[PDB]
């Protein structure tokens, strides 16, 4: 009856490093390798009441009292240094290829079935369109979540890594390139070219990707944040606390791989919004509702077990959407 | 049982995972039993061959790591794992929690004999050593110090010194060999006199209460903590006669059909680790078998400490 | 001592089990009510209790802790009390001693039916000899009252041939002349139970809450407490401790296990100190190690002198391991670079750089090699004891008495062992 | 939950729930009036007991510093 | 009658050191004495549901109100440093003499009987296919695991140590040597002499193997992750957490044997797979399928009693499983 297998852990592709971001000028872009780390440091704030009152509180004589006893936070906060208007984020993308083969499956014939599914995917349409959508998201620098928003120009240097040395040079103006819009480009092609090589498995494929971009001089960047179970005493009311590996700013790998995987262009709802990170059911947190809901058979799930048990191939985008899931990797499989 | 002509330093040995549950009641470094057993092991291998005896072993302990972790929100801690292969069903099989520690250990063992006349002392020593550095000490392999920068052999030293302050002057240097550690010694005397202790201050008090005692960090009403006089860890003492002494082919699937077979429970005693410059002599701390099979009582001490 | 009142307890106890069965089943049709009336109402049960006690065991020490695949023979048995002094065991365990449970999950109920209290004591000693009221109370007949006890009697007596699985720990012991025995182990479920038992009266007890909070109130208690720190968890039941014995399904895993530890088991790392004017008061004294040594030394210091010799001695004992821990400071000193001493440096405590970098002399051959031989540097503890000065209390009363006369010359005694100890570092 | 009331100290759980770990969480405060001392992740399996023991350590910190602070002063 | 004993264990044979790991830069490899350790670091996680759901919660609200709760989890994570791109992982091993040799054994008949097997079987053939396999296993960097799957060049060097001194150095290419075919090579059948005298010998042959591997700048080295039960706590925990030695991330010894015992290319199932590693009754935990059931007369005990007691040697593969079984040890022995 070819029942899916309980285990069916993928590995992650296009696999990414924690992107170190250091501090420099703009036309110093060029010798940026002994540019400082940006310090994530610290700094107080005092929060005054500004969220909605839950309709007790709403009494004058008590908001007034809390108004003039307020509280005091301590931040961590990451800067450029006043004279470094350029912030600088490195990371190496590793594009390992054979997307198809599951690590761990509990089910031969279901493991066989899927690998005949995802071949005669790469038979018809390959990864071309996956691999220009992840060249688009890397030509962009959608990895500066909120180091791109109000960026002055922002560029972003690739460079192939081929037995220590650069294979091939790309330099693309990501503002130029939207996040919305998967134009063509032949620079842009060759770089899909070279992660089709490096997803086909018929080559090793390792990125440099360097983006520079021109936020100010002492503007706040804005790396990784950690959670914080405890804010205490002891620790000096500390309520925000981002990410630095020694003594340097830095942004998550898994952040970097969620900006890659917004490629998802193909969901139920309208495409004003754009991309959407690449997940089954869809998911948004900012936008707190899932786009490829369970009960419109269009998620990544109801697509697989109708692609590859019942062999029913779905569209061209959606199956697009359901290799990207592969190329992405989870512990898809149920209990 | 008696006094050695000999010391064998065996040094800085690297055992990989050890028995972190030493008893039923304690955690941590292992068992004595284990050290004692191994220096019987290594008599058994090598030591008849080179016409000497290995009794009593002096441990040092110069690193402990234990492979444990603490979860979040409890102040005890959990035996890190590892996973077993899986049943002929492909089923995860039943997890026995069983803890594991990296040692770094230096031995020091009693040698008498005729055979340290006949040898080099040097050529008995490295003999003890390229057979301990293939064997095991308390259920891990012992790494033999592969391309590091200096390796370290032993130094057998004759006890029977010619002169006191040559012997004195021996032994300083051989207790300055084993520097950063701490000798593990056998405290049934301090034990038994804080069982008095604590029967004077409370009567029907077993000696497993004064064991607890000397462990736990008291708090006293004025909140000051009662002091200990060492650091007085709770150790697996010997075994004691749980059935009686059963034929050698009599219990069903024995180890083997020869040796006779007991049941036997665990014996926890109080042991102490000292710096061991605090020692009048380095033969005090060697840790020796104590049989007396008619009764029992299969213990492992440390004779002729103070 | 009349068998109607035991006849009237059992048939209230298998009473109680049949309404909790029935109200556990919940039953309102097919027949179930007369099926469980059938077989847990009548003296039959007591038969069927004599196909239950067969198949459990009451035991003080088991084999199933260790590998639960292994079938050994678990034995009820006390140890002898050992006459040699100073160790302890379950042979400690006298009154206080709870028999564990091995068998099935389900016969367990008879379990309760030989822990009774009927007339005020435990029914397996009221089965255990001949008396009037027993034989009488459970059984008409005198051969199946004489049955139905041997039965129910052979729960303590061990079942099948003596025998330890492959599974279970077999360990060589050496004879003194010429021999072994195997000696295999079995797991103390009783005395593990009693100590659990204490560390749960220890640690989550009413009193000692009480005494917790009374220290969290910095105010006085009539008792103490404890905190037994760096404790273990061992589970041995995976995700079924009811299959390992009943009273690990008391306490479902949680073998809390004691730390016996080395003191170097928490070696945090080691570092030169570089920038520093002196090791004693910079690196060496912010140790936890010689902190409470020093916080114990000042403690001391200031205090009556009515135990004040043998308090003393203690204290010489105390100042002893403050040196201890010196040299041990100076024994991870040999785990770092050979050359760190000869770096440069405004300050970094010269006067001690011949004791800190003993391996310097073999990074200069006549530089700084022959120094050391030459020199002997042994009044780098007097150093070190202008530091133990300041682990002194600042009290008139201990200098205007004889106190100060004791602890320098108990400071006299130990640093010239500590002198005489640095002395001989080139051999 | 709800707030646990201990004299002048009110615990106060946020009302926006995570997930650390698997299980879900609640940021727990605590507060003397107006002024927080602990804001503290705690599971929402947790009983009212166990906020209140985790609390308690700073709780009785507080109690401490405020007898020491506010001690009255004393004549030999 | 010939009964087999009743206790009957093995020591480990080959036993390895834990896979100590540190980075630096290729071309450097021979100076890589000094190399920095590599540590493990902690960082928060903050990811959306993605597993599959069982029909009950499938409902757009319930599913929306679970996106809006965060799921959050601390991971402890290995990386490379932003400088060094090679991986090197080094470990000792000790090959034990006496490897046909049992620790417990109850009828000395059985013992007699099981040595004189092991006798003819040396006596035929020795452990020369055994320990080419072994020599293959060090020779291919299997013990990598993750850290092999997308590195662009693994080398693997293993210096025999016969008393203080490297007695004899071997180097291999474990990309050109497959994870699946066990060809034939002069330094590998050196290699496989050394190890295989080792195995007839009294004492014990030590080895130093370091595996270089060209991972990637900053890349994620993968250590062998903790076994630790959560055990129903209320608090939530890391949900991922990994091995260190000292400051310095480690591969467990276990892991570094199964890749090592990673030699059985001849299970009854198809060996599209390849090799797997020497377990009685052929598990792989990868799968979640045993291979070599009993219920086919090609499992460890079986065949050991059939070889041993009634005399029916089987074929040369399944003698190489075998004694391949001895090599690896285990606790056998009916009640």
């Amino acid at each position: 009856i070819l029942s899916t297998a309980s285990v069916l852990a993928f590995e992650r592709k296009l696999d990414p490093s924690d992107a170190l971001m250091s501090a420099g000028a703009w036309a110093q872009r060029d010798a940026s390798q002994e540019w400082p780390a940006v310090t994530v440091r610290e700094k107080s704030v005092r929060g005054t009441i500004s969220n909605r009152l839950k309709t007790k509180d709403r009494d004058p004589a008590k908001l007034d009292a809390s108004i003039q006893s307020p509280n005091l936070q301590t931040v961590d906060v990451a800067n450029l240094p006043s004279d470094a208007d350029t912030l600088k984020v490195r990371f190496t993308l590793r594009v390992l290829g054979g997307a198809g083969t599951p690590s761990a499956c509990n089910d031969a014939a279901y493991r066989d079935k899927l690998l005949q599914t995802v071949a005669t995917y790469v038979n018809d349409q390959g990864f071309a369109e996956l691999a220009r959508r992840y060249a688009h998201n890397l030509a962009n620098a959608r990895f500066l979540w909120r180091n791109r928003v109000g960026a002055e120009a922002v560029e972003v240097r690739i460079n192939h890594i081929r037995q220590g040395e650069v294979a091939r040079a790309w330099r693309f103006d990501a503002l130029a390139i939207g996040l919305r819009d998967f134009k063509a480009d032949a620079e842009l092609d060759a770089l899909a070219e070279l992660i089709a090589s490096g997803l086909s498995g018929s080559g090793h494929v390792l990125l440099e990707v360097v983006a520079f971009a021109r936020i100010g001089d002492g503007q706040e960047v804005f790396p990784s944040q950690e959670l914080i179970l405890d804010k205490g005493d002891k620790k000096g009311q500390k309520s925000k606390t981002l990410y630095s590996v020694r003594d340097a700013a830095a942004i998550h790998s898994q952040k970097i791989g969620n900006a890659l995987r917004t490629i998802d262009t193909w969901y139920p709802d309208e495409d004003g919004l754009g991309p959407i990170a690449v997940e089954p059911y869809g998911s948004v947190t900012s936008q707190g509702k899932a786009y490829r809901q369970p009960k419109q058979k269009l998620d990544f799930y109801t697509l697989l077990d109708n692609w590859v048990l019942r062999d029913e191939a779905p569209a061209v985008e959606q199956q697009h959407y359901v290799i990207a899931n592969l190329i992405r990797g989870g512990v898809f499989g149920e209990a | 049982v008696t006094d050695p002509e000999a010391l064998l330093l065996l040094p800085r040995l690297s055992i990989q995972n050890a028995n972190a549950i030493s008893s039923p009641l304690t955690w941590g470094f292992p068992s004595p039993g284990a050290f004692t057993g191994f220096v019987h092991a290594l008599q058994r291998r090598v030591g008849i061959s080179l016409d000497i005896e290995l009794d009593g072993v002096g441990i040092v302990c110069h690193r402990f790591e234990a492979q444990i972790s603490q979860p979040a929100g409890k102040r005890t801690k959990v035996f890190n794992l590892t996973r077993n292969p899986l049943n002929r069903d492909g089923s995860t099989a039943a997890i026995v929690e069983e803890g594991r520690a990296h040692l770094e250990v230096s031995l020091l063992l009693g040698v008498h004999g005729d055979g340290l006349d006949d040898h080099p002392a040097q050529e008995i020593a490295r003999q003890v050593q390229e057979q301990a550095g293939a064997m095991r000490l308390a259920g891990g392999s012992i790494l033999p110090w592969c391309n590091e920068r200096f390796p370290a052999p032993n130094a057998e030293l004759l006890m029977l010194g010619g002169s006191d302050e040559q012997r004195r002057k021996n032994q300083r240097r051989l207790t300055r060999r084993l520097l950063p550690g701490f000798a593990l010694v056998s405290r049934e005397a301090l034990l038994q006199q804080h069982l008095e202790t604590l029967r004077t201050t409370l009567p029907e008090a077993t000696t497993l209460d004064a064991l607890l005692d000397l462990c736990r960090i008291n708090f006293e009403p004025p909140w000051q903590v009662r002091d200990k006089p060492g650091w007085l860890v709770p150790i697996p003492a010997g075994y004691n006669a749980l059935s009686p002494l059963y034929l050698p082919g009599e219990v069903r699937n024995a180890r083997d059909r020869e040796t006779p077979l007991r049941f036997v429970e665990n014996l926890f005693g109080l042991g102490e680790w000292l710096s061991p410059h605090r020692v009048a002599a380095l033969s005090d701390l060697l840790w020796y078998h104590h049989a007396e099979p008619d009764k029992g009582l299969y213990r492992w001490s440390t004779p002729r400490f103070v | 001592p009349t068998w109607q009142e035991l006849r009237q307890f059992i048939e209230s106890f298998i009473q109680e089990r049949l309404q909790g069965k029935l109200d556990k089943l919940q039953p309102d049709e097919d027949d179930k009510r007369q099926t469980l009336l059938a077989t847990h109402r009548r003296e039959a049960w007591l038969a069927d209790a004599a196909r239950r006690v067969g198949q459990l065991q009451l035991v003080t020490h088991t084999l199933k802790p260790i590998h639960p695949d292994a079938r050994g023979s678990n034995l009820h048995s006390l140890p002898q009390a050992p006459g040699q002094p100073g160790l302890a065991g379950s042979h400690e365990l006298g009154d206080r001693l709870v028999s564990d449970v091995v068998g099935n999950a389900a016969a367990l109920d008879v379990f309760k039916f030989l822990s009774l209290q009927y007339q005020g004591k435990n029914l397996l000693n009221w089965l255990t000899e001949d008396s009037a009221e027993a034989l009488q109370a459970l059984s008409d007949n005198a051969e199946q009252a004489r049955e139905w006890r041997q039965a129910f009697i052979g729960i303590t007596t061990v079942k099948g041939a003596p025998a330890s699985h492959s599974l279970a720990k077999q360990l060589y012991f050496p004879l003194p002349g010429s021999g072994y025995h195997l000696l295999a182990p079995l797991f103390p479920t009783s005395l593990v139970h009693h100590v659990h038992a204490l560390l749960r009266e220890a640690r989550f007890g009413d009193a000692a809450k009480a005494a917790r909070e009374a220290r969290s109130r910095q105010e006085s208690w009539p008792h103490g407490f404890s905190e037994y720190p760096n404790l273990a968890i061992q589970k041995f039941g995976g995700t079924k401790p009811q299959n390992i014995s009943q009273l690990n399904n008391e306490r479902r895993g949680e073998n809390w296990l004691l730390p016996s530890l080395p003191p170097n088991w928490q070696r945090q790392n080691v570092n030169a100190p570089m920038r520093h004017s002196s090791v004693f008061e910079h690196d060496f004294g912010r140790t936890p190690e010689v902190s409470r040594l020093t916080r114990t030394l000042q403690r001391f210091l200031a205090k009556t002198v009515h135990n004040n010799l043998a308090i003393r001695q203690r204290r010489a004992q105390l100042v002893a391991q403050i040196c201890d821990e010196a040299l041990q400071y100076a024994a991870r000193l040999r785990e770092l670079e050979p050359g760190w001493s000869a770096t440069p440096g405004c300050q970094l405590h010269d006067a001690e750089q011949l004791w800190l970098d003993p391996l310097r002399a073999q990074t200069d051959e006549t530089f700084l090699q022959r120094r050391l031989r030459g020199d002997w540097p042994a009044e780098v503890g007097n150093r070190f004891a202008n530091w133990l000065n300041r682990a002194v209390s600042s009290d008139s009363q201990i200098l205007g008495s004889p106190e100060a006369a004791q602890w320098s010359q108990e400071l006299s005694k130990e640093l010239t062992m500590f002198k005489e100890i640095l002395e001989d570092e080139r051999d | 939950m709800n707030a646990i009331h201990i004299g002048p100290f009110s615990i106060t759980p946020a009302a926006r729930g995570l997930h650390y770990g698997g299980l879900p969480h609640h940021q727990w405060t605590l507060y003397y009036g107006p002024r927080e001392m602990a804001i503290k992740t705690l599971p929402d399996s947790y009983t009212s007991s166990e906020v209140r023991d985790e609390f308690s350590d700073i709780i009785a910190e507080f109690v401490i510093d405020a007898r020491h602070r506010y001690a009255p002063d004393v004549l030999e």
